[PDB]
RNA sequence: AAGACCCUGUUGAGCUUGACUCUAGUUUGACAUUGUGAAAAGAC
RNA sequence: CCAUCGACCGAUCCUGAUGUGUUCGGAUGGAUUUGAGUAAGAGCAUAGCUGUUGGGACCCGAAAGAUGGUGAACUAUGCCUG
RNA sequence: GUGUAAAGUUCCUUCGACGAGUCGAGUUGUUUGGGAAUGCAGCUCUAAGUGGGUGGUAAAUUCCAUCUAAAGCUAAAUAUUG
RNA sequence: GACCUCAAAUCAGGUAGGACUACCCGCUGAACUUAAGCAUAUCAAUAAGCGGAGGAAAAGAAACCAACAGGGAUUGCCUCAGUAGCGGCGAGUGAAGCGGCAAAAGCUCAAAUUUGAAAUCUGGCGUCUUUGGCGUCCGAGUUGUAAUUUGAAGAAGGUAUCU
């Protein structure tokens, strides 16, 4: 039946904290490259760029 | 059919209720669409705003007596007292409502107080107006310009001043006099009548 | 002018004038067709009150209509079912007589548009109507700025669909808590209160 | 989801965990709340008491709004008075100058007398009050001014 | 006007008062010098109905209370009986003189 | 049989209620000597 | 051939009647359709 | 957190102060009574298994009941023409 | 521009027409959450002019509040197994 | 010679019917089912049957809601609320006012003496710059076609110069 439950609710605050919680891990190293990213040749992270 | 301790439910489907399910899977395309429409309809008449200006009402219901919103259209005494005709005021982005009375004050001062900065605000154009004058103003949008502000609640600091009577006892007092005013009066006559 | 005192004059229905005229005309009346045409209306001032204009594309219809309840059509009073519903006499059309007059009228005049209608007598076994009509194809009725609505074909046929003032009775059309149930079209009302309303995101 | 549930584990054994005796059938004791004064008393008595029959009078066409009356406390009523200035307010309130704390502009229909204030003068202004609520004010010094 | 407070008889926050011009539409009961006068020769030339001419005899033979049960039955409610019995009194005594 | 008449069935062949029914009664009833008088063999004058 | 006999089921159906509850029809009254005269008894 | 004796709020029974629209008010003190109450809040929201009720409701299965239609090429009976 | 024209605004005086076998009442049937009767319809009775309707417990008495029926048109937000 | 009523014509010119089904406006109207039986109830003011539309329909500018410090055409969403209430007060059933929001838009007749002028309108004919304009002739119409008013008002006499 199409009024199967699709979408699902998840409190604001909770989802907050889980964006957080992402851009936290995309400093640690170690969790880059265990997600599977080339970043053997970068020298830091975060890597930041020039705004031009 | 009933068993163990559980609340008792009231679960009305014993009709045939999946005939008429309505399920909203065109919230996002409603709402973009209403958004395009808003555009279309501002796009058409700019630089006039889309919005009538609304009047400022007391909510009726001892439970939502406290708050103010925005209501229908402002009185034909309203308008009298700023000086613009029904039928004009029409025709300048003011709605009117002929069925709304004016019985005490507070809610008069205030739509006229709105009716007169809307007015000071107001730049009616003319055959004379030319298009760079029409093009120097931007869309303004009327709610948000003249927003219902709610009239701050009373706080800061006063004197004490307490009297004799007590609140509790002032309002025990009413709740009897209300309650025993009709037979109260009804002994006041027949009493005298007897004299 | 005379319409006033047509107005005060017809609400004295049991004078003895009124009583003398309504005699005759019912006699009349009853010896004439179910239906026929009426050459002019017989309550000038009631079909002004009700839209009428002595122009021409204004055409009144006489009818009248057998009274009493509705036996409900079953064979031999049979109705093959529970008890409640085993009634046959004592049960009542839900539109009313007024309403089949101009059903009938609408039916046999169908290049016309049902105005709206009034009560013009009344025996025991009939009541009486005149029905006034509406050209939508005379020229002047489509350049009459006040009746060219009418042309629209939103209202074939208004008669039919309880839109006439007889059928917005019947609907129960009218405002106010007397009318909850159909107020907005009973149907209507009752679908949206038996509509199970899910979105996206179940609260 | 599907594949947690024991739908899962029953596959592969004979009577889906229902049993081979009594035989998972389609209404064995009726519909609903059927039979809640013949077979089903002893639930209904036991977990359900007051269940059947009629207690007080009826009140046609029935306005809750005539009824709203919140009620707040006066162990909480110091939280209506600005937070900013709620410090200040505790040190320096007196006879002449004391916090004013209109509480149906907050909201409430009705000022209780559960706890304790601070000693500290107050102007509480309310729709009602109870007879200590109004008792326990006084005695720190406060008033209740009576609003419609 | 109100009290000010939330109890008892005349409860209510105490507004300052306006006053309204009353509505046009609030007159709809008001008779005119048009009305009357038609309604006047609209009698003259009806004449009055079996039931009232009936109340008339009624009235004459000091049968008030019982020529009210007949207006009550006629007409269906005990208001428009007593307004009734009303106008059909001053039909006898404008007669008389 | 009894589906075809008021008369039909039973285990013999026989009327089993009064032959004579009354002016009053409906269609499917009035069969037999529809509100009769009297009955029998007629003796005497009339 | 998922016994047609028998029993069970809060499963039926055909038929009957002084079962329970109704019903077409029919009959009886009132009101309306429904007007115009006269007489004799009664009533205020 | 547990056992026990109290205290507080509402319902019920009694008592009945200063007072009075003299019939209202209800100070104060009692009672093997009563409540899904108080006595330094615990809730709201999302998700998961299990359990419940209404839904086709684990799957397949009646004898029935209803609404609207189609048949007298068989056959029953009358009529018309052979 | 046929503008001694059409319209609007303000003040003063006198007026101010406003829908009937309809409203309303009884009763019958049906329906409604509408309960001494929610709407609808049949039959009987049948109005008025500060009158009429409503004000969710039947009635009479006295007030109050609120609208203005028995004639009419009208985009949008709503629905959509075609 | 009019008039009224009523006819006829292959008279001049038009109009209606039928189709489609998802949604729409009405009429008519079940039973299976639930109540562990069953009749009121429920299923359901549903299916089937009938009439009538559009791109939406219907509703709509209060004979409304309220009881407040009052709101202010209609419609929909969220909430009210599985609540008030209805119900072999069983099984079951069940709205409205307020509040937030989407969208917002207002009006037309009848009842009035043009009475110093039926000022109104269909049709025919001619003509043109043809969804029509002009001119003319019958006809409709005083048992009332125009202008003027619609309760928020408004009218007839004045008014102040305004706009
Ligand atoms: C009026 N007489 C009282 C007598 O009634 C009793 O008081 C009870 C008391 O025991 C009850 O209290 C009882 O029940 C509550 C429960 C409801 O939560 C418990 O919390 C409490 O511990 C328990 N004692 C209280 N609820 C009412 C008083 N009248 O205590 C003795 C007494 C003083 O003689
Ligand atoms: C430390 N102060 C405590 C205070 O915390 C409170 O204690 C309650 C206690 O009275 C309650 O317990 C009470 O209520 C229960 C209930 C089941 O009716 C009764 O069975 C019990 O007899 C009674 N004492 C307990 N359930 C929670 C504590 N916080 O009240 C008692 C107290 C001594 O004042
Ligand atoms: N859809 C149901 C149609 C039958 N109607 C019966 C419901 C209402 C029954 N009356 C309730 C009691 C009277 N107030």
């Amino acid at each position: 039946k199409t009024w199967r439950r699709w979408n699902v609710k998840v409190n604001h605050n909770e989802k907050r904290y889980a964006t957080a919680s992402a851009i936290a891990a995309s400093a640690v190293t170690s969790l880059v490259l265990a997600r599977g990213h080339r970043v053997e040749q970068v020298k830091e992270l975060p890597l930041v760029v020039s705004n031009e | 059919a009933i068993s163990k301790n559980l609340p008792l439910l009231n679960n009305h489907f014993r009709k045939h209720w999946q005939e008429r399910v309505r399920v909203h899977f065109d919230q996002a395309g409603k709402k973009a669409s209403r958004r395009q429409s808003r555009l279309r309809k501002a796009a058409k008449i700019a630089p006039r705003p889309i919005d009538a200006l609304r009047p400022v009402v007391r909510a009726p219901t001892v439970k939502y007596n406290r708050k103010v919103r925005a209501g229908r259209g402002f009185t034909l005494a309203e308008l009298k007292a700023v000086g613009i005709a029904p039928k004009y005021a029409r025709t300048i982005g003011i709605s009117v409502d002929h069925r709304r009375q004016n019985k005490s004050q507070e809610t008069f001062d205030a739509n006229v107080a709105r009716l007169q900065e809307y007015k000071s605000k107001l730049v009616i154009f003319d055959k004379k107006t030319k298009a760079s004058e029409v093009a120097s103003f931007e869309q303004v949008d009327v709610s948000a310009t003249f927003p219902v502000e709610q009239p701050a609640p009373e706080s800061g600091l006063r004197a004490v001043e307490v009297p004799e009577q007590t609140a509790y006892r002032t309002l025990r007092l009413a709740r009897n006099e209300k309650k025993y005013k009709g037979i109260r009066e009804k002994r006041a006559k027949e009493k005298a009548e007897a004299e | 002018g005379a319409y006033k005192y047509l107005e005060e004059l017809q609400r004295k229905k049991q004078s003895d004038v009124m009583r003398f005229l309504y005699r005759v005309r019912c006699w009349e009346y009853r010896q004439k067709n179910v239906i026929h045409r009426a050459s002019r209306p017989s309550r000038p001032d009631k079909a002004r009150r009700l839209g009428y204009k002595a122009k021409q594309g204004f055409v009144i219809y006489r009818i009248r209509v057998r009274r009493g309840g509705r036996k409900r059509p079953v064979p031999k009073g049979a109705t093959y079912g529970k008890p409640t519903n085993q009634g046959v006499n004592q049960l009542k059309y839900q539109k009313s007589l007024r309403s089949t007059a101009e059903e009938r009228v609408g039916r046999r005049a169908s290049n016309l548009r049902v105005l709206n209608s009034y009560w013009v007598n009344q025996d025991s076994t009939y009541k009486y109507f005149e029905v006034i009509l509406v050209d939508p194809s005379h020229k002047a009725i489509r350049r009459d700025a006040r009746y060219n609505w009418i042309v629209n074909p939103v209202h074939k046929h208004r008669e039919a669909r309880g839109l006439t003032s007889a059928g917005k009775k019947s609907r129960g059309i009218n405002k106010g808590h007397l009318f909850n149930k159909t107020k907005a079209g009973r149907r209507h009302t009752w679908k949206k209160h038996n509509t199970l309303s899910l979105w996206r995101y179940r609260s | 989801p599907t594949r947690l549930t024991k739908t899962r584990k029953h596959r592969g054994n004979v009577s889906a965990g229902k049993g081979r005796i009594g035989k998972h059938r389609k209404h064995p004791g009726g519909r609903g709340k059927a039979g809640g004064q013949h077979h089903h008393r002893t639930n209904l008595d036991k977990y359900h008491p007051g269940y059947f029959g009629k207690v007080g009078m009826r009140y046609f066409h029935k306005q809750q709004n005539h009824f709203w009356r919140p009620e707040i406390n006066l162990d909480k009523l110091w939280t209506l008075v600005d937070s900013e200035k709620k410090d200040e307010y505790l040190s320096k309130s007196s006879a002449s100058a004391a916090p004013v704390i209109d509480t149906l502009a907050h909201g409430y229909g009705k000022v209780l007398g559960k706890g304790r204030l601070p000693e500290v003068p107050v102007i509480v202004k309310a729709r009602f009050v109870s007879k200590l609520a109004e008792e326990k004010i006084r005695a720190v010094g406060g008033v209740v001014e009576l609003v419609a | 006007a109100k009290s000010g407070i939330a109890a008892g008889v005349n409860k209510g926050r105490k507004t300052t008062a306006k006053e309204v011009a009353p509505k046009i539409s609030y007159r709809k009961g008001a008779s005119s010098q048009r009305t009357v006068f038609v309604r006047s020769i609209v009698k003259e030339v009806a004449g009055l109905a079996p039931y009232e001419r009936r109340l008339i005899e009624l009235i004459r033979n000091a049968g008030e209370k019982r020529a009210k049960k007949l207006a009550k039955k006629r007409l269906g409610t005990h208001k428009r009986a007593l307004r009734k019995v009303e106008e059909m009194t001053q039909v006898i005594a404008e007669s008389r003189r | 049989n009894p589906v075809d008449h008021p008369h039909g069935g039973g285990n013999h062949q026989h009327i089993g209620k009064a032959s004579t029914i009354s002016r009053g009664a409906v269609s499917g009833q009035k069969a037999g000597l529809i509100a009769a008088r009297r009955t029998g063999l007629l003796r005497g004058t009339q």
